[PDB]
């Protein structure tokens, strides 16, 4: 499963 | 004994001809078995034992996580953009992360982004602290270092990831624990005096292989030229390797080729 | 780019006696790699050569030894020193030789 | 870095036997690339294009492949075309 | 064994702008060799592999060299530094990669 990321 | 899930991601300004601006792939053992891009929008399967165990519930909720990253990226292209006083052009910004239970049990987990081809930031776990790579990646450390964010990957990274890696192993055991033997030809020309040995392996998998010449029954650790490892468009696995030699002294190399497909090291001639 | 290290990052020395695990990840894994000690005096000693298949091979041409341990674990190869002693102290080299280039790693110390 | 090329048939070549012919780019930046595979300096048809993928060190990489019957006399070949070539670079397949 | 040396055993330090030659006696001639040079620091440098062809092999994957000469004459491997400046001292070392393993010479020390 694919994890959430954050705005750079 | 040892298995590994990576995801990784390329969001770039200039994807070339044919090509969708960001891509996101997966691989279990080293197999491409999801794919996502920015042209069809939608999470999908890759290979018949993902397909088999997975619901759409699953294929949405990865569509919902990649689109949601998409978009991540499309703001952090042109973030870094101009973070670095570029007016456009040809700019990449790659990520790459997962884990492997490797062959002594224990589990390990990463994940790290580029900018331009270059490390950019990457995760130091043990700390939940993110090293910058670059001066330019300060301020992003920052905006990951607040809130639990960095916790969240430390907690993905270390129980999600590993054990949606065991599922995944489970899920396909027959198809990744398969074995191709490879098919071996030994190849031969002469140019300007010097004979050229070339042996090819064809179609084999696992993608881990030793592929070796032997002059008089000794290695020639020093002698091999290889292309390395290259894929095939079926799963399977192909490598080269050339050895000069003097014309008159052919028949004395041996091309020696070991694959866990193969219960002896198989030995081939020119 | 290519290092050698302790796989335990808070190690400092090696300790007399007991095992000593060092650690090497090179930039490219299709190949197997050698790790070398150096002594102080400079004399380079050959340790064990790691196949891609995690096939080791050390002096004579043995796979066995009472004395180290090699391995690949995943992107990684591995050494053991069972039990390190004043002998076994030097500075630990990792070598891989891709394409009749040799590329070594950064050198790890290793003294009581 | 510049475009490292491999051209290979994914079974050993002979005439009349149907094949896959591969042309492997590896280690290049940027992503942006052109691969095609030739028979006779013609682009072949029902050639595929590999996702855009890249190693550990952040270098990219694609396969193109094409389904084919090799014949002798007949020449194939693969044209890369990348920002760090000043001209297109052509690899000439050995069927061995 | 191995022994990379000066290929004149009086001469005791290299000299400033001009070419250095060393040379190297193998246990076994039917194999190639490996030159590099240990630095100040201690870091390792490969130079050139000369093959039993005396065919050399230079840094990323070449044959061309404007600073470096490799061949093998006789029954003894060469290396020229074609103008040894500051730059070029280090030791110089040997290496034999046969059968997977490797074997090295004692080396030369090479400094003004």
């Amino acid at each position: 499963r694919r994890r959430e990321q954050t705005d750079y | 004994e040892l298995h590994t899930l990576r995801y990784i991601s390329t969001a770039m300004t200039d994807p070339g001809p044919g090509q969708p601006w960001y891509v996101d792939v997966g691989y279990v053992d080293g197999e491409l078995f999801t794919h996502y891009n920015s042209t069809a929008r939608r999470a999908v399967p890759r290979t018949e034992w993902i397909a088999a165990n997975t619901d759409q519930q699953y294929w949405d909720s990865e569509t919902q996580t990649s689109q949601r990253t998409e978009q991540i990226d499309r703001d952090g292209l042109g973030t870094l953009q101009r973070r670095y006083n570029q007016t456009g052009g040809s700019h990449t910004v790659q990520l790459m992360y997962g884990c492997d239970i490797l062959e002594d049990g224990t589990i390990r987990g990463y994940s790290q982004d580029a900018y331009d081809g270059r490390d950019f930031i990457a995760f130091d776990k043990d700390t939940m602290t993110f090293t910058a790579a670059v001066p330019e990646a300060v301020p992003t450390k920052r905006k990951w270092e607040e809130g639990d964010y960095a916790e969240g990957l430390k907690q993905y990274l270390e129980e999600t990831c590993v054990e949606w890696l065991r599922r995944y192993v489970e899920y396909g055991k027959a198809e990744l624990g398969r074995r191709e033997r490879p098919e071996v030809r030994v190849w031969g020309k002469e140019a300007d005096g010097i004979l050229t040995l070339s042996c090819r392996a064809h179609g084999f998998y696992p993608r881990p292989i030793a592929v070796s010449w032997l002059k008089d029954g000794a290695v020639q650790g020093q002698d091999a030229q290889s292309g390395g490892i290259v894929p095939n468009g079926d799963g399977t696995y192909h490598t080269w390797v050339t050895i000069d030699a003097q014309p008159g002294d052919g028949d004395k190399y041996q091309c020696r080729v070991e694959h866990a497909s193969l219960p002896q090291p198989g030995l081939y001639s020119w | 780019t290519m290092e050698a290290r302790f796989l335990n990052r808070n190690m400092k020395h090696p300790q007399e006696g007991q095992p000593l695990e060092l650690e090497c990840m090179p930039f490219n894994i299709d190949n197997g790699v050698s790790w070398i000690r150096q002594d102080k005096d400079g004399k380079l000693h050959f340790i064990v050569y790691i196949s891609p298949l995690s096939r080791t091979a050390f002096p004579r041409n043995e796979r066995t030894s009472s004395q180290f341990e090699g391995s690949k674990q995943g992107s990684s190869f591995r050494l053991v020193v069972k039990n390190f002693r004043a002998q076994d102290q030097g500075t630990y080299f990792c070598i891989a030789n891709i394409n009749q280039m040799l590329y070594f790693s950064s050198g790890q110390p290793a003294f009581f | 870095l510049t475009p490292k090329v491999q051209v290979y048939s994914r079974f050993p070549a002979s005439a009349g036997t149907k094949n896959v012919l591969n042309c492997f780019a590896a280690g290049f930046h940027p992503p942006k690339i052109s691969i095609t595979l030739m028979k006779d300096g013609v682009p072949m048809e029902g050639a595929q294009y590999s996702d855009m993928s890249f190693n550990d060190d952040w270098t990219f990489q694609r396969l193109v492949h094409a389904d084919f019957t090799p014949s002798s006399g007949s020449t194939y070949a693969c044209k890369v075309e990348h920002e760090t070539l000043k001209e297109p670079q052509v690899y000439k397949w050995d069927p061995e």
